[PDB]
């Protein structure tokens, strides 16, 4: 139910939704 | 960044998606 | 339901994912 | 201004993506 995507859950969400584009992740 | 937008705050699908490529 | 949540309002990823299966 | 709302085909298509192998059930009203 948590709205917030934090930490390794964020990288996982991007894995999912970016598919064959892939992505750039940086925490800063 | 993705952390201000989706973790600290709540992002929409399209906001999350905007971080792809 | 999802229209009220994701179309009328703005929904987060896990609210969307909750409508899966 | 840019729209965050998912309606119609856009919502079906989000479902399609996030649900991947799990599938989904959908009814447009």
């Amino acid at each position: 139910v948590n709205q917030h995507l934090c930490g390794s859950h964020l990288v996982e969400a991007l894995y999912l939704v970016c598919g064959e584009r892939g992505f750039f992740y940086v925490p800063a | 960044g993705i952390v201000e937008q989706c973790c600290t705050s709540i992002c929409s699908l399209y906001q999350l998606e905007n971080y792809c490529n």
